[PDB]
């Protein structure tokens, strides 16, 4: 597998697609502002759980369009993107997101979708503070028009210091309503253990304590796998849905590849043991 | 028949060909005087 | 303390759905990837060596060539060039003056090697 490596300024080369993993990959932003506009695309290899994305929103007088599209073949993102591709419009959304608190201060909005396939998604993305030294710069809400990976339905997990979570809809503005805020869902009952980090110092016994699980996240979950800047090993453990216990959908959340995730009902089933 | 002469502020006509609303050029699908007619 | 190339005071944003893209988050004014573009501005500024937003022509009308494209990629200035921000060499034609000229210019096709142009811009005098 060799791919095409396209940085944003567009500087481009070839990669023997690095190794184990294969996929390569074309990801799009459109910064779109009143008649303005801009594209970056950036494209290279990358492993082999990913897949065709959407998301989309509007953030006061602006639209951001992410997209991202995935092929297996000794090049194959090479070549343009994709007369009239929006002949129409179709579902209809409420869209914010928290880089101009056009979420949080309720100045929601309709977004019509530019796809027959694309469904109403609210993410949540929160994280407690640091630990590169102030980690992932995701919007913290945002809602509009996507279709995200493992969709239909919803998904979510949190522990002590995280929380993620994906309503995904096919109704006309089924993902309205106010931003939920975790600290704000109901505690369903459940208590698991949490932590992240190595499971010698970050997940050892005197470091993983229970919480109490919210929301429809009532699975105890415990999650393996390996971290980017390729540092391996990677462990999380706490309260999920069993949507989270069903497929890698913790692999995009906690930058993490070739992962396992064993899940358990009865409270406290999450220990190292 | 297209043409955004035609009022060019109404807003998304979900039976007509080019749009004059305001994200006309986000769904691309603006009409070819939309900038020029309502935008100089 | 800041993060990503963004100027201005851009505010950086990324998506972890999306292979961690980064992008910048720009106000007004600016644009370009990293809010690298004032494109507020319509002349410059004595020199031109500072003068960042639009303007894409020189004297004869002639429309630039792009910082990134092919040919310019054989010139001295170009986009793919360390310090390419810092000079407004980007993806896109707009006029520059990273070599101080008495004024703003471009690479602009006439003849075959094409030819570094005085451009199209007003200076605020
Ligand atoms: C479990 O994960 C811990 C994550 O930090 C790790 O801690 C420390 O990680 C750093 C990684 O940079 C190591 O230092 C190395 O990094 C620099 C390059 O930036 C090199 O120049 C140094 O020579 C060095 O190789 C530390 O060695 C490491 N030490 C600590 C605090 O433990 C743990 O080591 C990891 N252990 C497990 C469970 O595998
Ligand atoms: C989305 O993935 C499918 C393979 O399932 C592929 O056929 C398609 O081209 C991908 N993306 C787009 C919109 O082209
Ligand atoms: C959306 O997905 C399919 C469309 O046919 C359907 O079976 C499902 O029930 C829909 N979701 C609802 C009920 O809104």
């Amino acid at each position: 597998l060799r791919c095409m490596q396209c940085k944003t300024n567009g500087d481009c080369r070839v990669e023997e697609c690095a190794l184990g993993q294969d996929l390569c990959r074309t990801t799009i932003v459109r910064l779109w502002e009143e008649g303005e506009e801009l594209e970056l695309v950036e494209k290279s290899c990358t492993h082999s759980e990913k897949t065709n994305r959407t998301l989309s929103y509007r953030t006061g007088l602006k639209i951001t369009s992410l997209t991202e599209v995935v092929c297996g073949l000794d090049l194959c993102n090479q070549g343009n993107s994709g007369v009239t591709y929006s002949r129409s419009r179709y579902l209809e959304c409420i869209s914010c997101g928290s880089s101009d608190m056009s979420c949080e201060r309720g100045r929601h909005q309709s977004l019509q979708c530019r796809s027959p396939e694309e469904q109403c998604l609210d993410v949540v993305t929160h994280w407690i503070q640091e630990g590169e030294e102030g980690r992932p710069k995701d919007d913290r809400h945002l809602r509009g028009c996507g279709y995200l990976p493992g969709c239909p339905g919803s998904n979510g997990f949190h522990n002590n210091d995280t929380f993620h979570f994906l309503k995904c809809c096919n109704t006309t503005k089924c993902n309205e309503g106010p931003i939920l805020e975790l600290e704000n869902l109901p505690q369903n009952g459940r208590q698991c253990y949490s932590c992240k980090g190595n499971s010698t110092h970050g997940c050892s016994s005197e470091e993983t304590f229970l919480i109490d699980c919210r929301g429809p996240m009532n699975q105890c979950l415990v999650a393996t796998g390996t971290h980017e800047p390729k540092n391996q090993s990677y462990m999380v453990r706490g309260c999920a849905t069993a949507s989270m216990c069903q497929h890698a959908h913790l692999g995009d959340a906690f930058s993490m590849n070739h992962i396992d995730v064993s899940c358990c009902t009865k409270s406290g089933c999450n220990h190292p043991d | 028949q297209e043409s955004c002469k035609g009022r060019c502020t109404e807003g998304f006509n979900v039976d007509k060909k080019c749009q004059c609303d305001e994200l006309c050029s986000y769904y691309q699908s603006c009409c070819t005087d939309y900038t020029a007619e309502c935008k100089p | 303390p800041s993060n990503c190339d963004c100027l201005n005071g851009g505010t950086c944003v990324s998506n972890k759905y999306f292979s961690n893209i980064h992008w910048c988050n720009c106000p007004k004014k600016f644009g370009g990837q990293h809010c690298e573009i004032d494109k507020s501005k319509t002349c410059y500024e004595g020199n031109g060596h500072f003068y960042r937003g639009k303007a894409s022509t020189d004297t004869m009308g002639r429309p630039c060539l792009p910082w990134n494209s092919a040919t310019v990629l054989q010139q001295t200035y170009h986009a793919h060039r360390s310090d390419a921000l810092q000079l407004g060499l980007g993806k896109h034609n707009y006029c520059r003056n990273p070599d101080n000229r008495r004024r703003p210019w471009c690479y602009v096709q006439v003849g075959l090697k094409p030819l570094v142009q005085e451009c199209m811009v007003h200076d605020c005098a």
